[PDB]
């Protein structure tokens, strides 16, 4: 956990954008690119809601989200039902991040109540899986991620950066919230977390009309990659405005490829 | 409920690497413990002739111990930390198997062999070049772990493996991440999510006085315990098991043994002892005067380790009661003990004949 450049995250799970888009083609016969992105946001929101119900800290939710994104970056939406995968990712992340093993009753109650209370526009029927399904999906999730469990996030480097600036109280809460928002995109699959952090800090400086051009100039980082991430962030807030998940998600879910049954 | 695509499922099952197809290990068990079982195994294809270790993890599914061992060993890479080669997941029984290079030896068996000699009026102490080389490589491995934010938390002779004849002859491998944590791992208000522990010989005094933090200094104490046991063949803080197990941190008899060896710390030796959660229990149960003639000097002197030796002076810095006054791994590696003749060697057996018996196979019903 101390060295990103030697990590499985860096060496296996920083993916090329073109390969990522190439893999997704299998699912895009059913969904537009736009609808695929919406579905990814939706499931990010589902995982955030599951984590909130279980009272898990943000790092656990973030790790779960990365497992979900990694899984469907390699495999089809129809390979394993994402409705099972989302709580399975939370279950595994809780172990990895040292919260512990969520009890049978708490996990199923969380999935049931969350979909019922907060996502009933997309889920007319109750959560249909039991704990045995979670456990079975957990084994599959573990092997299919090649046993890569330690995930680096932008929160730690963000904190170090704001502290280096001497602007913790001023910039942190906005920058942190922007980091949360980046989980609505593919950025965690595409860029080192410190670069995501810098981009988020930058957007927060823009929003708060804080000039910090000097401090950013004194960093030895690929500014062109940072600018790429900044453009993704600005773009996610335009998509946010235009997306109504409550009005749109039922139709998008019905277009999602479903697992072929056994013959 | 069919959550998985049929075509995906059949393809996965077709191509899945299965431990029992790839390795021969039946009747080849060589260890058992709270961790599970270890087998000495051979490849079922003829493609290589190496010995492998297969660790069958205790219990069903992904326990907390299974999870942290897989998570951490997946990331780590250093000549003194056991390297995880493969993880096999057996879906039918939900059993987890870990694959490693086979280590013929470990410190538990090495120390046992010497202790048995002394007890046989046919005495052999551990050679002093070997002792030093082992310590150096232990320190090297833990320094790498610490640098990468990993605390081991269960250092003890059985967890210090040594490679036998082959390309890594005499190399130390630190094993068993079942108790490990990151510096920043959350503190769980109730029990530590670890396997059950019944003996506490390697456990730093601050833990026995109820300190809740994960620290590098805790591993350093345990390594001090190991160094002493290598110098004398005896576990320095050996103590009987308690009749009545409880999960609380305070263990009276273990502390008593420690004070019998080290003496009872004076106020100036460990100022923050008064801040330990169990400090008033300590004041209730103990009187410092009981230990007035006890010290590490007197203990080690009885076991033929000279107190003016560089080895003794290093040992004393590792076995310092106050964790903040305990030497770090990197400073220990810089100690002049390691510059004194003989230098530590990368093969701890220094090219000489290995007298240690190979592990025997465990054939009992469990
Ligand atoms: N408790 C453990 O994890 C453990 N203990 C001993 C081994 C082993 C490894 C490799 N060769 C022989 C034995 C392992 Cl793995």
């Amino acid at each position: 956990a101390g060295n990103f450049w030697q990590s499985s995250h860096y060496l296996q799970w920083i993916l090329d954008k073109q390969d990522l888009l190439k893999e997704r083609q299998k699912d895009l016969k059913f969904l537009s690119e736009e609808e695929y992105w919406k579905l990814q946001i939706f499931f990010t929101n589902v995982i955030q809601a599951l984590g909130e119900h279980l009272k898990l800290r943000q790092q656990v939710i973030a790790t779960a989200t990365v497992y979900f994104k990694r899984f469907y970056a390699r495999y089809s939406l129809k390979s394993i039902d994402p409705v099972l995968m989302a709580p399975t990712c939370v279950f595994l992340a809780s172990k990895v991040e040292e919260f512990g093993v969520v009890s049978n009753t708490r996990l199923i109650a969380a999935a049931t109540s969350v979909l019922k209370t907060r996502f009933s526009y997309a889920f007319p029927k109750e959560f249909p899986y039991r704990m045995n399904h979670i456990l079975e999906c957990e084994f599959y999730l573990l092997e299919l991620m090649d046993c890569c469990l330690i995930v680096y996030h932008p929160y730690r480097p963000l904190l170090q950066y704001v502290q280096d600036m001497g602007q913790e109280d001023m910039l942190l809460p906005l920058a942190w919230r922007i980091v949360n928002d980046t989980y609505r995109t593919d950025l965690c699959l595409l860029y080192p977390p410190f670069m995501i952090a810098l981009a988020c800090l930058h957007v927060a400086c823009v929003v708060q009309q804080k000039d910090a051009r000097q401090w950013f100039a004194e960093l030895s980082v690929d500014m062109e990659k940072i600018l790429e991430i900044i453009r993704v962030i600005l773009k996610l807030y335009e998509q946010w405005k235009n997306f109504d998940e409550r009005k749109e998600m039922a139709t998008i879910l019905s277009k999602m490829p479903k697992p072929k049954p056994p013959p | 409920m069919e959550f998985m695509d049929y075509d995906f499922k059949v393809k996965l099952s077709s191509e899945r690497e299965r431990v029992e197809d790839l390795f021969e290990y039946e009747g080849c068990k060589v260890g058992r413990g709270t961790y599970g079982h270890v087998y000495k195994a051979k490849r079922k294809d003829g493609k290589d002739d190496k010995d492998y270790a297969l660790k069958q993890i205790e219990g069903t599914g992904i326990s907390m111990s299974a999870c942290r061992e897989i998570a951490l060993l997946r990331e780590l890479k250093h000549p003194n930390v056991i390297s995880l080669q493969k993880v096999f997941l057996s879906h039918a029984d939900r059993k987890v198997w870990l694959l490693f290079d086979y280590a013929e030896h470990d410190l538990w068996h090495i120390i046992k062999f010497h202790r048995a000699s002394k007890a046989n009026k046919k005495p052999v102490q551990l050679p002093r070049g070997m002792v030093k080389s082992l310590l150096y490589q232990i320190l090297d491995g833990i320094h790498y772990l610490h640098a990468n934010w990993v605390l081991h938390r269960d250092l003890k002779p059985a967890n210090i493996l040594v490679m036998g004849e082959g390309p890594e002859r005499g190399r130390v491998k630190i094993a068993d991440m079942g108790f490990a944590r990151l510096f920043n791992s959350p503190l769980k208000p109730l029990a530590d999510l670890d396997p059950v522990v019944v003996t506490f010989w390697y456990r730093a005094p601050e833990l026995l006085l109820g300190a809740r933090h994960y620290t590098k200094a805790i591993d350093i104490w345990a390594i001090g315990c190991i160094f002493a046991e290598l110098l004398t063949s005896e576990p320095i803080f050996h103590c009987r098991q308690e009749d009545i197990k409880t999960s609380n941190p305070y263990h009276h008899d273990q502390l008593d043994r420690i004070f019998n060896v080290m003496g009872f710390p004076a106020d100036k030796d460990w100022e923050d002892i008064k801040k330990m959660p169990e400090h008033s229990t300590l004041m209730k149960d103990f009187r410092r005067n009981t230990y007035t003639n006890c010290s590490l000097i007197k203990y080690m002197e009885k076991h033929k380790v000279k107190p003016d030796s560089k080895a003794f002076h290093l040992l004393q810095k590792l076995l310092t009661m106050d964790p903040i006054k305990r030497i770090t791994s990197e400073q220990a590696m810089q100690d002049p003990y390691f510059l004194e003749d003989p230098l530590p060697t990368s093969d701890v057996f220094a090219g000489c004949q290995i007298p240690y018996p190979k592990r025997e196979f465990l054939t009992e019903e469990e």
